[PDB]
């Protein structure tokens, strides 16, 4: 049950073949495969500040992964709910558009034309929010760095903590599948040109030729 | 008043052609360089200051 | 206004939360801000902090020497057409009027790269192995990073007090200097002009002009 | 905390100290409610159980015209900037579907979904709905659910709760377990209330004046203020200059 | 001719600076009164 | 020498004093330069350490592999597809494949993917082997950054004066080896040309074949 | 044109500055005045 994750006989960076897992790395933490080849974690503090580093990394990047995924899914046939920023990366041209961007194909929802004032607004919702949370604000005062679960779990859900431990991995590792998908995501881009969605449907269209080795000699030197 | 001389009537520009006329003002000049070169210019004969 | 001890002012405002443990305000430009956990242990944060206020110290140089030949180009010292924008001024020692110094035939006049960089190598080399060990010949025992002495000439870091506010404004002016050393770099391959020119081209349509119109010529295309 | 200005014998009042002393303030208004401002220049309040009986109708009128002025100001606006809604102005929403032709809801941001219901249905279902809420409103018996806040509550929990404030499956959201944030929040909620029912006021006779929807006329008023007003509409139309 | 509007100007621009910098050389501590 | 408090240091006399703790001369290569402290922890000194060994070997495979073919371009006259190192990797994409020397029996590979997924499968074997160290009873110690045991057939693993004198020669010979191989990796950047074929260019003119002569290659417009 | 002038009637020049050495000598005055009121603080 929770032994699988949390304790000597967990599971592993190699599987059967590591026995070499770092001492300072016993697993009392989501995650905790024994990577630390390189020991950037030996200083308890900065393994802490690495910690939590990495879970907020982690929860961007669902966020991340799920907004580049879902408006390329959303695209229609003619393509005039969305023009160029159906792809992800040139989502951002959406703002210079004519009407600027619509949420959707109909111009009532968002219908943003000033970039200047959405970043500005951005920039600052963000840092009060980002101040709350290394802080403490409206939604709590001196709770967890990373698991505050008070005005963050209305569904309750946290339950008999047994299984919240197995519901802290299951979060760990997804957002790892998340950035392991955001950094595919903007290799992609960088070498192919299209998003992400139409690279799936290429490579289903023919895998023997449309993949990664059709792009290797891009940046060869001439 | 920039609201009434942009949206709500204009104002009236005594530079219109024929002799004047209440226009509209579209593309207000907010250079910083001519608006405040009104500033620093002399209170003379041909400057005038603002 | 306190910039030192517990109660110095910090890195994020009323909302920085508690500093961590290691940044006790002991040292200058203390603001709490070390989010990753690099200074665990005080001798890489010495370590650190050297680097730092090298790092200052040629950004000051470096900035300094960015802004300066361009506005006395503007401002009627001939420069012709790479000596003002600073990253061509090293394709003006290739020319067959070679570096010139103020534009001038008489001054330096200089047209071997390979000497000018022997002769920057070996002075360089005494320098920083001086700076290195600590001991030159003519000086015998000084801090490390804040020597003084011969580096001291007008002396005006006697007293504790002003020689602890001197050092709050050294380090907070070399930061600025880093932040704007980056913006050179990151400015002149986005934009390709000078930062001159940049800031005088923001200044004749800051709405249009600005960063935001060099957003969309790093697309990839397919 | 801030308590010492909408509760206790000093507070904001509907006058301030010049206009009205604390003497003929009524007896009845102690500051013991929320939003008290003293505010009684007719006899209705007569006493405690008199004011509290009427707050009860209060509450409610605030609470239900709090929706109706987002309910009417939403969908209008959302038609003019261009959703698909067929009847986004609130007088003229219900003659839409009168013989057939359904509305279409719009639930953002991914609305426009029509409704396969016909008007018999819906008010059938309305009146069977809501009827059985306001039956259990008044009675304080609610058979089981389950709610964000409370999990898998039973029917003993709706019994001892506070009436016009039952905590727990009405809040899951909490932040009200402090009784100083709770009578704070109580009288922005009775104030953003009484906002409401003045909007929803102003909205029906605003409507009756000019025929138009709300949002219609803050948009047209904004366009042209001097030229589009209160004044104006009732002008008929245009006005003989004095040149 | 341009260096004579030059030095005037540096002449005019040094005496501005002693008259502005001179009040802000803290002005109401140069009383002789009490306070 | 390369061993103890008097050993040779990374600014000789100009390091003889501010030298950091934790660098006792213990280990070999150890010129005393962590001056920006990234190893002040003795355990992240290991994984550091294992690091730049791994690294060493390597670039020294490596340093060996991207120029014995193109002297062997050079030279005695062997033909390749093409014998450049950075541009050698599509030469499975040609319609004759990979060959070793040219000769169509020898490699004659097509299957980029086939050669992908077996590379992948018995490195990661080999890989896991050697962070493991042995897995139950086969190979079930030494310290997996000097193994000898099954690793050096020849028997120099003896006379540790000589073994250590040796391991400093290793760390030497990896460190010119990595950073011979960040040059490669660096002019094949600037100039899209082999590295042999850059030395040739250099020898017949110094003064105008030089890094300084691309160095406008990369300015922005 | 039988004779050189500066021609610097009218078109709103700043501070009346023509030549950019005008405005760099007006910058150099006021900042050595600023330099030495600020070195000669903490006075009285
Ligand atoms: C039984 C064998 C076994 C092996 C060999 C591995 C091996 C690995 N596991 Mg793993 N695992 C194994 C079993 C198991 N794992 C896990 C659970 C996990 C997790 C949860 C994770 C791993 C991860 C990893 C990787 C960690 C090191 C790394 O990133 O290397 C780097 C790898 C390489 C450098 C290989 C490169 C090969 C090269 C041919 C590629 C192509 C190169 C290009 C051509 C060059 C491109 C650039 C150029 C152009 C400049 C690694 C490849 C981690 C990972 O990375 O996940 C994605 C990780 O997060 N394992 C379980 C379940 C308990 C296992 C059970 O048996
Ligand atoms: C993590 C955040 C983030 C990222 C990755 C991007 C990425 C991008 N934005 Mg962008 N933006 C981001 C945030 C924001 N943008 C904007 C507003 C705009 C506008 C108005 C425009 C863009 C455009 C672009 C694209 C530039 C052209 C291109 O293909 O470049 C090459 C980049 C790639 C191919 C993708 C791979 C990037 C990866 C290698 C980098 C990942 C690390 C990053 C440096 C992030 C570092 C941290 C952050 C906080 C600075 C690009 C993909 C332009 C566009 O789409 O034009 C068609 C454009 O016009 N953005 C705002 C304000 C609302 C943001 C606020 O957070
Ligand atoms: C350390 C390993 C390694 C390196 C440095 C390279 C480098 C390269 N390979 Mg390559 N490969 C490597 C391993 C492998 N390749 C292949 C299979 C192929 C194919 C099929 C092709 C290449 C090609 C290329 C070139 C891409 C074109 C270019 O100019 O890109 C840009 C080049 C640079 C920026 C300079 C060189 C890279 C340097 C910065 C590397 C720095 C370290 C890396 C980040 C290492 C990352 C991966 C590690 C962790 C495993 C390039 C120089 C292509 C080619 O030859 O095109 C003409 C090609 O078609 N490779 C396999 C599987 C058999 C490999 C390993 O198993
Ligand atoms: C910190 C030092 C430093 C920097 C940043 C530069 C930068 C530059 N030099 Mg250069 N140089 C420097 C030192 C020296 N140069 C020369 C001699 C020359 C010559 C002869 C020429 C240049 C040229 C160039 C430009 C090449 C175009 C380019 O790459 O654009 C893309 C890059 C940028 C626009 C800026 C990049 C900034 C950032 C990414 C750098 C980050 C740090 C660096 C890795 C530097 C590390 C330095 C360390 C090792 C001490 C470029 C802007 C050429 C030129 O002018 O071409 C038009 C040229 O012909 N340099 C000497 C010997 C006297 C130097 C001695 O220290
Ligand atoms: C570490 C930071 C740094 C760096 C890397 C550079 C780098 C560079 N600068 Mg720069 N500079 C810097 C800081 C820096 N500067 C700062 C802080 C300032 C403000 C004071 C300047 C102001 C400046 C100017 C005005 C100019 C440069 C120029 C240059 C370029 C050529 C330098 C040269 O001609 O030889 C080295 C220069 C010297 C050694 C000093 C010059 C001395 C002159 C010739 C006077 C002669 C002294 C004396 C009368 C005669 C000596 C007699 C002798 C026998 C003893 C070069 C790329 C020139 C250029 O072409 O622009 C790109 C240019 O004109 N810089
Ligand atoms: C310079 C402006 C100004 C200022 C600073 C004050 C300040 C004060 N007034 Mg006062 N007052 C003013 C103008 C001002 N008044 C005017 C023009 C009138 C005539 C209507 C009054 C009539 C008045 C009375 C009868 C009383 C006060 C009282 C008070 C005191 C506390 C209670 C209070 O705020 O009443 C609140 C005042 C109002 C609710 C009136 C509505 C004001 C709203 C907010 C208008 C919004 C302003 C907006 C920008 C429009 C301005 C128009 C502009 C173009 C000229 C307080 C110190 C009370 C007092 O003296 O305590 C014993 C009191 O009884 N005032
Ligand atoms: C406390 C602070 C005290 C004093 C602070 C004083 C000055 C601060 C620095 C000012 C630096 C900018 C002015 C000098 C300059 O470079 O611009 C000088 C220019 C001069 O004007 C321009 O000069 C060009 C050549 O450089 C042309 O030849 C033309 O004359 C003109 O376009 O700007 C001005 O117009 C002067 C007014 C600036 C305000
Ligand atoms: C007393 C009461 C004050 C009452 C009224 C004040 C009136 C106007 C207020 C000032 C308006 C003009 C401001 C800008 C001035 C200006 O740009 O001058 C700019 C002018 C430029 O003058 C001419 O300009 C021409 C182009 O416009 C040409 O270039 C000429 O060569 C040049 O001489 O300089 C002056 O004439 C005077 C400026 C210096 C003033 C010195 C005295 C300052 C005294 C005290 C300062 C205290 C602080
Ligand atoms: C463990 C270990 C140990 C050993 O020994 C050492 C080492 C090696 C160090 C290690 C490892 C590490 C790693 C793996 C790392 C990686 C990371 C990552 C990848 C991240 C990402 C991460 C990622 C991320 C965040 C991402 C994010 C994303 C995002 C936001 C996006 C956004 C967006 C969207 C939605 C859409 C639109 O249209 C656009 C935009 C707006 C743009
Ligand atoms: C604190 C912290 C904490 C947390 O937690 C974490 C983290 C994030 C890590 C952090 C942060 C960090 C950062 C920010 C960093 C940055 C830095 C920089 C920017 C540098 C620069 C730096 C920069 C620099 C030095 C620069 C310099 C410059 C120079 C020399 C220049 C030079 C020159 C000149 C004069 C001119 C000529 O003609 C040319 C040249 C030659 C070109
Ligand atoms: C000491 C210190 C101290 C202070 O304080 C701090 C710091 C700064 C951190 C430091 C330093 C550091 C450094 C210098 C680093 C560098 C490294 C490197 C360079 C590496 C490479 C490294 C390198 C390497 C591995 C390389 C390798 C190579 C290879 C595999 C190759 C391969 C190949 C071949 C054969 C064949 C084909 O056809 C091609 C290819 C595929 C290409």
């Amino acid at each position: 049950t929770i032994n699988q994750f949390y304790g000597p006989d967990r599971n592993k960076w190699l599987g059967p073949y590591s026995t070499n897992t770092p001492p300072y790395l016993t697993g009392e933490f989501p995650g905790d495969y024994g990577w630390d080849t390189a020991g950037l974690s030996a200083d308890p503090e900065t393994f802490k500040r690495y910690r939590e580093l990495e879970l907020i990394h982690a929860r961007w990047a669902l966020l991340g992964a799920l907004g580049m995924v879902t408006p390329e899914l959303l695209q229609d046939d003619d393509g005039i709910m969305f023009g160029e920023s159906a792809i992800w990366f040139k989502a951002g041209a959406a703002i210079f558009q004519e009407g600027g961007l619509n949420y959707l194909g109909n111009p009532s929802l968002i219908h943003a034309q000033n970039i200047v004032a959405t970043l500005a607004v951005q920039v600052v919702l963000m840092g009060l929010v980002e101040g709350y949370r290394v802080n403490g604000g409206p939604a709590g005062e001196g709770l967890d760095p990373l698991y505050p679960g008070e005005a963050f779990d209305p569904l309750g859900l946290a339950d008999d903590p047994e299984a919240f431990a197995e519901l802290k991995v299951k979060e760990i590792k997804n957002g790892r599948l998340a950035m392991f998908a955001c950094l595919g995501f903007f290799v992609q881009a960088i070498v192919t040109g299209k998003g992400p969605i139409e690279n799936l449907t290429d490579h289903l269209a023919n895998p023997a030729e449309n993949n990664a080795f059709a792009y290797a000699t891009k940046f060869t030197p001439q | 008043l920039v609201l009434k001389a942009l949206y709500f009537g204009g104002v009236y520009d005594t530079w219109a052609p024929g002799g004047g006329d209440v226009r509209i003002i579209s593309n207000p000049t907010t250079n910083a360089a001519i608006i405040f070169g009104y500033i620093v210019k002399s209170p003379f004969g041909g400057d005038g200051w603002i | 206004s306190a910039w030192y001890g517990p109660d110095r002012p910090l890195f994020l405002g009323s909302l920085s939360g508690e500093p961590p443990s290691y940044l006790t305000g002991e040292f200058p430009g203390d603001y709490g801000w070390d989010t990753a956990g690099f200074s665990a242990d005080p001798t890489t944060f010495a370590r650190y902090r050297t680097i730092e206020l090298i790092h200052a110290r040629w950004a000051l140089l470096g900035a300094l020497g960015i802004i300066t030949p361009e506005l006395l180009a503007k401002n009627g010292v001939p420069f012709s057409e790479d000596g003002a924008i600073w990253f061509k001024a090293g394709a003006e020692i290739f020319k067959e009027g070679g570096l010139n110094y103020l534009g001038n035939e008489n001054l330096i006049h200089a047209q071997s790269i390979l000497a000018t960089l022997a002769v920057q190598v070996i002075v360089m080399g005494a320098a920083e192995g001086f700076r290195a060990n600590g001991e030159a010949p003519g000086v015998e025992g000084l801090d490390p990073l804040y020597p003084g002495g011969p580096f001291d000439p007008l002396g005006l870091a006697d007293d504790p007090e002003a020689f602890a506010e001197l050092k709050v404004k050294e380090i907070k002016n070399g930061r600025l200097a880093m932040f704007s050393c980056l913006g050179f770099f990151v400015q002149a391959i986005v934009t390709g002009k000078g930062p001159i020119q940049n800031l005088q081209d923001h200044l004749a349509d800051p709405g249009v002009n600005n960063a935001f119109a060099s957003a969309t010529k790093f697309v990839p295309t397919p | 905390p801030d308590l010492e200005k909408w509760y206790g014998p000093d507070r904001k009042l509907f006058l301030p100290g010049g206009l009205l002393d604390r003497d003929d303030v009524p007896e009845y208004l102690n500051g013991e409610l929320a939003g008290d401002y003293g505010y009684d220049p007719l006899g209705l309040g007569k006493d405690e159980e008199q004011v509290e009986k009427y707050r009860a109708n209060e509450l409610l009128h605030a609470r239900w015209a709090m929706l109706a002025a987002a309910g009417i100001i939403i969908p209008e606006g959302l038609q003019a900037n261009g959703a698909d809604i067929k009847g986004g102005t609130w007088f003229e929403t219900g003659a839409e579907m009168l013989n057939g032709g359904t509305l279409n809801y719009f639930a953002v941001p991914f609305g426009v979904v029509q409704n396969p219901l016909p008007l018999a249905a819906v008010t059938l279902i309305e009146i069977v709905l809501l009827g059985a809420v306001e039956k259990f409103r008044v009675d304080g018996t609610g058979p089981a659910g389950f709610s964000p806040g409370v999990g898998k509550f039973d029917s003993d929990i709706f019994d001892g709760l506070d009436k016009l404030y039952p905590g727990g499956p009405f809040d899951p959201l909490n932040l009200a377990d402090d009784p100083e944030v709770f009578a704070e929040l109580q009288v922005k909620e009775i104030k953003n209330g009484r906002l409401a029912m003045i909007a929803v006021l102003a909205f029906a006779i605003q409507s009756y004046v000019t025929g138009e929807g709300p949002y219609a006329n803050i948009t047209k008023h904004l366009s042209d203020p001097f030229g589009y007003n209160l004044l104006t509409v009732l002008q008929g139309d245009d006005r003989v200059p004095t040149l | 001719m341009l260096t004579l509007k030059i030095f005037v100007y540096t002449v005019v621009t040094f005496f501005v600076g002693l008259f502005i910098f001179g009040f802000l050389s803290n002005d109401p501590s140069r009383n002789p009164g009490k306070g | 020498e390369f061993y103890g408090p008097d050993r040779a240091k990374f600014l000789g006399p100009f390091s003889e004093n501010d030298t950091p703790e934790y660098l006792t001369g213990e280990f070999p290569g150890d010129y005393g330069w962590d001056t920006a402290g990234l190893s002040a922890d003795p355990q992240t000194f290991a994984r550091y350490r294992e690091i730049e060994l791994i690294h060493a070997r390597w670039a020294l495979l490596g340093a060996l592999g991207i120029l014995t073919p193109e002297l062997l371009s050079q030279y005695a006259g062997v033909q390749f597809g093409e014998p450049v190192w950075f541009k050698a990797g599509a030469q499975i994409f040609a319609a004759g494949g990979l060959n070793y020397l040219g000769n169509e029996s020898l490699i004659h590979a097509q299957s980029i993917i086939a050669t992908l997924a077996v590379q992948v499968v018995l490195m990661g074997l080999a890989e896991a082997y050697r962070a493991n160290g042995g897995s139950e009873g086969f190979l079930d110690d030494l310290d997996t950054l000097y193994p000898g045991g099954a690793f050096d057939p020849l028997g120099l693993a003896d006379d540790p004066d000589t073994f250590a004198e040796l391991k400093v020669k290793e760390i030497k010979n990896g460190r010119l080896a990595m950073f011979s191989c960040l040059g490669f990796f660096v002019q094949a950047i600037v100039t899209g040309k082999g590295p042999v074929q850059n030395l040739t260019d250099h020898l017949a003119d110094p003064t105008v074949n030089n890094a300084f002569a691309s160095a406008t290659k990369f300015t922005p417009g | 044109l039988v004779d050189d002038r500066m021609n610097g009637d009218g078109t709103g020049l700043p501070f009346g500055v023509n030549d950019g050495i005008l405005g760099w000598v007006i910058a150099g005055t006021l900042g050595t005045i600023w330099a030495i009121y600020f070195v000669s603080q903490k006075d009285l």
